[PDB]
Parts: structure tokens; C-alpha cells; sequence
């Protein structure tokens, strides 16, 4: 359990992971030439688990890059630290699959699927004490999604012990490339609860959402929102990128955070929110975020926790802390709140502290968090999918190329359980 | 000639070892390298040849992180590199994995190690266990260990300064799981144990140590004065001394029941030394109050077996014996029937040693009290209601079962504690 490997596909999931190793490597004092830069000793220490060494004293990225239509791998090296990724990482197809699961699943993905599991082979045995793997993914896009569920489908076949972390870019009526979205949706994510058991729900509902309302942007592109996925997904791993007791590891991050080995969707959060070339916060005082991680306005996922219970809690802080007024925070929170707790699972609202703070702002914490509440964003894709496939439509793609209905019921009859455990668990008394 | 073993696992069970041995070789005029500049520091020391003293103890763990900030310590001179057991995949807060899926690949090496320390043994008189309940390497691997040594020697005795997890100090929700199955699988296996509540350390530099907020450093330090103050009866002679034979003798009246109850005095900070040390008579009637045992429990509702002393320092046994007289008559203590009187006092001319830089300060004398009590029941009853709060509705259980355990043991465990509670009421009826 020492270090990690990682994965990105389809076009919004590259760019999002590209920026998150743009975030990472300024955090981390890494130039674009992967030497070290930074003024202090933390960020070295714990440097290994998402950098390999290089000649020299080069720090590389362990990102493999995978996608089927050459625009993004064009674009993904036309940006910053487009040459740092060695070119091994970028083994990539041309046909382009375009907005569908099982033709990019059989009729496309074979082809490349042997090769990436090469490269992660190499990555692999070259490797010392591997955690795990986390992937980046969008899900209604069929490109990345369908190449998502080959990777977690070969890597679960490959490497079953160890604890294989996901990103999840859930699709969003508001902001759709689509319409036939819902059934490549519904089918990842039945192969993603069936398969893996780290994932992250950040719907790009909430995210258009957060950027129109308080952003002020009337018409957020996707850069917009990447901006703020690329913040939150460095604030969650802050507690596996500098020294800390707490989430040292993948494996731990699972037994504490999922109870149960069907329910381990996440439900990320992270205050305080920062636009773009907004830099007018103040010193941010403690009392005011941690009382704003209640809010779902704030929440990355697109569902609101008053609705559910929380199951485990994670934070982490960063800035200068005075933390005993943050645990008098944590002490007044849960005297207050006990309500929107499970009493079945005492002490589960747990944090850590983090010295490190993010790029412009001197005080920021994170919030992760697991409840049934995430059930709302499995209900609204549950009646998408009903409402817009009761008159079986558009499945002529996917039945041309071996997909049989009967998959789809029980994709669907598989999730409404998903649905009904959420329901169960959240009336669960003490 | 009188050889006694410590066992250190675990993060936390490292950490107070490192801790305890510092403050071990600084009393005893050892030198951070092991060279001199009471003979009885040969129980807990081995003499190389070249005249370097080096303890012999272990460190093991699942981990790398502290074995080799020990190995780069103050003391990496001190210890030999072989008994600087290191691992590299951990127990991720998991009893399981600590004990069947990842122990066995390190619980053989652990026992060659402990077997050539022996080596150099020949009156062996016992094992000493620095373990965390909470920590999942900690509670599984010390369970196996325990077993294995159990099996392998077996009449020797075996102790254990167990950790007792606090909220504030918890790292993990599944902590409960741990305690509850590591120590039905060792109370068979352990002749006696001592069960040290965090947060009673806590609140104490919290309050006593005036910190604003403690850390695992001043925590340590006062763990290691307190074990210090335990083991000098070992490490030293005394008018009636207290061996692992007569820790057996003195401090249990059932095999199961084997956790005695400590405190020890005095504590004050080094900012306010200049204030008039604690009198015998005064520690001693500020030694039973609720703000200094190791667990956050109230002796009223228990009845004593015996009351140890160990008195540190410049102490006079006639004002031991006036406040000994004094102290029977208060209407606190109550002895059962069967037990009439089991009050042996242990005199240390020398004077205790402060660490240096420590918050504590410097005392002219000291004194630390075992008894065992049925008030030590009520960390039991909170731990167990903690623990049927999980199993009601099988709460991560599926982490252990997926790593060789079913719902049997945790079965097996809670019956065994209701067991081990069921005698601590029935001793405590007369
Ligand atoms: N007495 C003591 N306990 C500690 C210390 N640090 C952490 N703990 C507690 O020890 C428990 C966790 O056990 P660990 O210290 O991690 O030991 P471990 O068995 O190796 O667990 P892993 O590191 O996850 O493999 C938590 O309840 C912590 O709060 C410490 O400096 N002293
Ligand atoms: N936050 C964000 N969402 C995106 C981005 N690109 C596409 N999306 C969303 O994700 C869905 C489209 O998925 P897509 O990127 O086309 O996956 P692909 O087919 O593998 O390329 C739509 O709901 C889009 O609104 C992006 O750059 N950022």
C-alpha cells in the first residue's frame, strides 16, 4: 500500500484529469520538466504516490491516458504539462465511439483494451507496493464510460486485491452532449457498483449549478466547472498527498468511509468555493465552513443530505489551524445535529488536519461524506431512464451490436436495489 | 539471569516503545549510542560485547513509516536493524487483515526474530505487548502473536500495556471490531494486561498538563512515565517487589479477569514547578480521584481485590504506613470476602526521571498504584454497547469477511465479552 496509479478517459474526463495533474504538480513544486520546485520538505515526502522518478531528479505522472477520438489527445498535450506524461501512457484509437456502450465495449474496445492493460502491467511490476487504481471517467459519454468498464472489468479480473478507487462525471440534463445518455449511464453505473467499490458521484448538475448561481455565470462551459472538479478532486486527495493519520491509504479510506459492499458511492464536498480570478476571500474563519458543510448548495453531487443520513463522514483542513475551536466545531455540530446521523455508527464524524493549504487561499477544508441521500441523483436517473425508455427507442445501436434488452432489465431492476437499500438504511433505527 | 522481552506493534504500539525506552536508558544513565559513562537494567537490556547496551525489545508492524523514522531517529544507533521488523502492505484498520490475509507473511519472521533475541535469554521471566486496540495491525497481529508465543512457551506469563482507543484521539470507526475481537482472542492467551484509556491521557495534558491541545508526543511521554513507573520494580530492587510471576500473584483472582486498574502520581506541568511538591499524604489522598486512573471510570462502584503501591523517590515508609491507615478508613475502598488484604508496597529510592524538554516537571518523589476493581467494567460496557451498535445491523462486516472471517466470530466475541462482564458483576457480589 504505497503508491498509486492513474487512469483517465473520454474527453471530459481527460481534461478534468489533466487539470488535476496541473493542480497537483503546482501544489507539489513540480515543474513542467518534472524537476522539484517547491520551498519545503512536506510535499517531497509523500511525492511517490502519484509521481515515479525519472534521470535526473524528473518527477512523471503515473497517468495512463486513454481515449478513442484523436481531438482530445491532441488537445490533452496541446495544453500545459502536455510533455511530462511519457509518450508509453498515450495508447489511444481513431475510430471514435460516440455516445455508445456496448459498440466501444466489443466492437472497438478490444483493440486497445490488450494494450492499456500492458502499459498498467508495466506500470505495475515496475511498482513496488501499489495501493490501488483510481480512474477518471465521464459516464454518459459511451466513449469513456464503455472504456471505464473495460479497465475496472480487466483490472477487478487482474488485480482483485487491491482496492481500485473510481472519479465518476455523472451526465447532466441541463449541460448533455446527448440524449441517449441515461442508457450508457444506467449500464456503467450497474457495472460500476457491481465491480468497484471506491467511486466519487460528481454530477455535472450540481457543477453547472454552483457555477451559474454563484459563480455568475450564465453560461458556465465546461472549463468552468472543471475548474472547481479539479479543486474539490485535489481536496480529496490532500489526505493522500502530505503526512497524515488519518486516510493514509486507499484501503483505508474504504473501511473507514463504506459500510456496506454493495453502497460505496460517495457524495463529494468542499468549501470554501473559489471562481475563477475571484480572489476577494477574506481569512475564511473556521464556525462559518464548517457550518457550510451542511449546505448542499456547495455539495459536488447533485442531492441534498437533509433528505438522507449520514452513514461516515470524512474532512480535512487546511490553513493555520488553532483546531481545538475545530474540535469545539465537531463538538457543537453533532450535539446539534445528531438527528441527520446514523446513532448506529457513533464517533463517524472524524477529521484531520492538513497544513498545506490550496493555491491562493489560506483556509479550506473539504467534505466527504457518505449517505443514503446520494439515493435522489440514483432516483432522478432511474426515472430518466423509465420515462424515456418505456417506449423502448434508440436501442436499434446497441442491439446491433449484441446488446439484448434483458441486459437493460436487470441493469435497471439491479439499481432500483440499489434504490431500495438506500430506503432501508435511511430508516434504520438505533 | 532475569531476562524480560518487550514486544512493540503497531504505530501506536512503536510509538510509546520508542518513548518508553528513551526514558528507560535515560534513567539508567544510558547513553542515546548505548554506552555507560543497580545491575537490574540487564533484565530489560542486552550488553554487546563492545560494551554497547542494546534493548531487547522488537519493533514490528505492517507498515514502513515509523520503522524508519526510528531507523532515523535519535536512537537508530541504538537498535540493531533485525529487530526493526518492517512491513509493507498494512492491516488498513482491519482485525482481519492484520491477523489472516496479510499477518502470516510476516508473523514467521516475526517469531524467527523473537526466537534469536531469546538466545541470549536464560532466566526468560516474560513477554511485554505495546499494542492499540483501535489500530488494525495492532489488535490482529497481536492476536496471532499472542497465540503463537502462547503456544510456543505458554507457562511464561505474557503481558500487554493495551491501548484503549478515545474519539478524540480514533482514527477509524471500525475501531470497536478490532478491541472487542482481538481481546476474546486473547484473554485466553494473556496471564495479565493493562488497559489505558486515551482519553484519560487526553484530558489529563488537556487539564493537569495544561496543553492546549495534545499530541501523540506529550501522550507518549506520559505513557512512558507511567509504564517507567510500572516496570521499576524490574528494572530496580525494592523492599517487597513485584515480578511478572507476582504481577500474576497479586493482581488476579480469575485467569479471565487480569486488568488491573493503574494510577500514578503526581503530574505537574514544567511552567509551574517552582510551586511545593506533592507530599506523600497528598498524593496518596489525590491518587484514587477520578481525574487520574487510566480509564474514565469511577471506582465508587467497584470494590477493590488489592491495592498496589509503587512508590519513586525520596519516600518515608512510616508516612507510607500513617497514609495507608489514613486512606483504609475512607468509605471508597471496599475489599470482597474472599480477598482480605493484598496491599504490597514498593519503595524506589530513586528519584524519578524527567524527560528533557518535557511538559511535566521534574519531582523529588512519586508514586503509582495498581488495584483491580469491578469499576474497570464500565470501559467494557461502553466498548460492547459500541460494539452491538454495529452488529444490529451488520455494519462493515462484509471488509472481514471478505478476508477469512464470517459473522461466527463476531458472534463468539460479543457472547465472550457478555461473559467476561456476566464475572464482573459476580465477583462483585458478596
Ligand atoms: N497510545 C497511543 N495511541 C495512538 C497513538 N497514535 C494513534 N493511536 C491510536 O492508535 C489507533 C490506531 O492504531 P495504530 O496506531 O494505527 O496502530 P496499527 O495497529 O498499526 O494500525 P495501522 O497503522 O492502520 O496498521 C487509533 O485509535 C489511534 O487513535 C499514540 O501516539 N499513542
Ligand atoms: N464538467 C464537464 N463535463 C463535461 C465535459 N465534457 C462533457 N461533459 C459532460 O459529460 C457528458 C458528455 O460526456 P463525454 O465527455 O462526451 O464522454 P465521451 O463520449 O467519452 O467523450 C455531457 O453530459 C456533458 O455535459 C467537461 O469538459 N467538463
Amino acid at each position: 500500500m504505497r503508491e498509486i496509479v492513474h487512469i483517465q478517459a473520454g474527453q471530459c474526463g481527460n481534461q478534468i484529469g489533466a487539470k488535476f495533474w496541473e493542480v497537483i504538480s503546482d501544489e507539489h513544486g513540480i515543474d513542467p520538466t518534472g524537476s522539484y520546485h517547491g520551498d519545503s520538505d512536506l510535499q517531497l515526502e509523500r511525492i511517490n504516490v502519484y509521481y515515479n522518478e525519472a534521470a535526473g531528479n524528473k518527477y512523471v505522472p503515473r497517468a495512463i491516458l486513454v481515449d478513442l477520438e484523436p481531438g482530445t489527445m491532441d488537445s490533452v498535450r496541446s495544453g500545459p504539462f502536455g510533455q511530462i506524461f511519457r509518450p508509453d501512457n498515450f495508447v489511444f484509437g481513431q475510430s471514435g465511439a460516440g455516445n455508445n456502450w456496448a459498440k466501444g465495449h466489443y466492437t472497438e474496445g478490444a483493440e486497445l483494451v490488450d494494450s492499456v492493460l500492458d502499459v498498467v502491467r508495466k506500470e505495475s511490476e515496475s511498482c513496488d507496493c501499489l495501493q490501488g487504481f483510481q480512474l477518471t471517467h465521464s459516464l454518459g459519454g459511451g466513449t469513456g464510460s464503455g472504456m471505464g468498464t473495460l479497465l475496472i472489468s480487466k483490472i477487478r479480473e487482474e488485480y482483485p486485491d487491491r482496492i481500485m478507487n473510481t472519479f465518476s462525471v455523472v451526465p447532466s440534463p441541463k449541460v448533455s452532449d446527448t440524449v441517449v445518455e441515461p442508457y450508457n449511464a444506467t449500464l456503467s453505473v450497474h457495472q460500476l457498483v457491481e465491480n468497484t467499490d471506491e467511486t466519487y458521484c460528481i454530477d455535472n448538475e450540481a457543477l453547472y449549478d454552483i457555477c451559474f448561481r454563484t459563480l455568475k455565470l450564465t453560461t458556465p462551459t465546461y472549463g468552468d466547472l472543471n475548474h472547481l472538479v479539479s479543486a474539490t478532486m485535489s481536496g480529496v486527495t490532500t489526505c493522500l498527498r502530505f503526512p497524515g493519520q488519518l486516510n493514509a491509504d486507499l484501503r483505508k479510506l474504504a473501511v473507514n468511509m463504506v459500510p456496506f459492499p454493495r453502497l460505496h458511492f460517495f457524495m463529494p464536498g468542499f468549501a470554501p468555493l473559489t471562481s475563477r480570478g475571484s480572489q476577494q476571500y477574506r481569512a475564511l474563519t473556521v464556525p462559518e465552513l464548517t457550518q457550510q458543510m451542511f449546505d448542499a448548495k456547495n455539495m459536488m453531487a447533485a442531492c441534498d443530505p437533509r433528505h438522507g443520513r449520514y452513514l461516515t463522514v470524512a474532512a480535512v483542513f487546511r490553513g493555520r489551524m488553532s483546531m481545538k475551536e475545530v474540535d469545539e466545531q465537531m463538538l457543537n455540530v453533532q450535539n446539534k445535529n445528531s438527528s441527520y446521523f446514523v446513532e448506529w455508527i457513533p464517533n463517524n464524524v472524524k477529521t484531520a488536519v492538513c497544513d498545506i493549504p490550496p493555491r491562493g487561499l489560506k483556509m479550506s477544508a473539504t467534505f466527504i461524506g457518505n449517505s443514503t441521500a446520494i439515493q435522489e441523483l440514483f432516483k432522478r436517473i432511474s426515472e430518466q431512464f423509465t420515462a424515456m425508455f418505456r417506449r423502448k427507442a434508440f436501442l436499434h445501436w446497441y442491439t446491433g451490436e449484441g446488446m439484448d434488452e434483458m441486459e437493460f432489465t436487470e441493469a435497471e431492476s439491479n439499481m432500483n436495489d440499489l434504490v431500495s437499500e438506500y430506503q432501508q438504511y435511511q430508516d434504520a433505527t438505533a | 539471569m532475569r531476562e524480560c522481552i518487550s514486544i512493540h506493534v503497531g504505530q501506536a504500539g512503536v510509538q510509546i516503545g520508542n518513548a518508553c525506552w528513551e526514558l528507560y536508558c535515560l534513567e539508567h544513565g544510558i547513553q542515546p549510542d548505548g554506552q555507560m559513562p543497580d545491575d537490574s537494567f540487564n533484565t530489560f537490556f542486552s550488553e554487546t560485547g563492545a560494551g554497547k547496551h542494546v534493548p531487547r525489545a522488537v519493533f514490528v508492524d505492517l507498515e514502513p513509516t515509523v520503522i524508519d523514522e526510528v531507523r532515523t531517529g535519535t536512537y537508530r544507533q541504538l537498535f540493531h536493524p533485525e529487530q526493526l521488523i518492517t512491513g509493507k502492505e498494512d492491516a488498513a484498520n482491519n482485525y482481519a487483515r492484520g491477523h489472516y490475509t496479510i499477518g502470516k507473511e510476516i508473523i514467521d519472521l516475526v517469531l524467527d526474530r523473537i526466537r534469536k533475541l531469546a538466545d541470549q535469554c536464560t532466566g526468560l521471566q516474560g513477554f511485554l505487548v505495546f499494542h492499540s486496540f483501535g489500530g488494525g495491525t495492532g489488535s490482529g497481529f497481536t492476536s496471532l502473536l499472542m497465540e503463537r508465543l502462547s503456544v510456543d512457551y505458554g507457562k511464561k506469563s505474557k503481558l500487554e500495556f493495551s491501548i484503549y482507543p478515545a474519539p478524540q484521539v480514533s482514527t477509524a470507526v471500525v475501531e470497536p471490531y478490532n478491541s472487542i475481537l482481538t481481546t476474546h482472542t486473547t484473554l485466553e492467551h494473556s496471564d495479565c494486561a493493562f488497559m489505558v484509556d486515551n482519553e484519560a491521557i487526553y484530558d489529563i495534558c488537556r487539564r493537569n498538563l495544561d496543553i492546549e491541545r495534545p499530541t501523540y508526543t506529550n501522550l507518549n511521554r506520559l505513557i512512558s512515565q507511567i509504564v517507567s513507573s510500572i516496570t521499576a520494580s524490574l528494572r530496580f530492587d525494592g523492599a517487597l517487589n513485584v515480578d511478572l510471576t507476582e504481577f500474576q500473584t497479586n493482581l488476579v483472582p480469575y485467569p479471565r479477569i487480569h486488568f488491573p486498574l493503574a494510577t500514578y502520581a503526581p503530574v505537574i506541568s514544567a511552567e509551574k514547578a517552582y510551586h511545593e511538591q506533592l507530599s506523600v499524604a497528598e498524593i496518596t489522598n489525590a491518587c484514587f480521584e477520578p481525574a487520574n486512573q487510566m480509564v474514565k471510570c469511577d471506582p465508587r462502584h467497584g470494590k477493590y481485590m488489592a491495592c498496589c503501591l509503587l512508590y519513586r523517590g525520596d519516600v518515608v515508609p512510616k508516612d507510607v504506613n500513617a497514609a495507608i491507615a489514613t486512606i483504609k478508613t475512607k468509605r471508597s475502598i471496599q475489599f470482597v470476602d474472599w480477598c482480605p488484604t493484598g496491599f504490597k508496597v514498593g519503595i524506589n529510592y530513586q528519584p524519578p526521571t524527567v524527560v528533557p524538554g518535557g511538559d511535566l516537571a521534574k519531582v523529588q518523589r512519586a508514586v503509582c498504584m495498581l488495584s483491580n476493581t469491578t469499576a474497570i467494567a464500565e470501559a467494557w460496557a461502553r466498548l460492547d454497547h459500541k460494539f452491538d451498535l454495529m452488529y444490529a445491523k451488520r455494519a462493515f462486516v462484509h471488509w472481514y469477511v471478505g478476508e477469512g472471517m464470517e459473522e461466527g466470530e463476531f458472534s463468539e466475541a460479543r457472547e465472550d465479552m457478555a461473559a467476561l462482564e456476566k464475572d464482573y458483576e459476580e465477583v462483585g457480589v458478596d
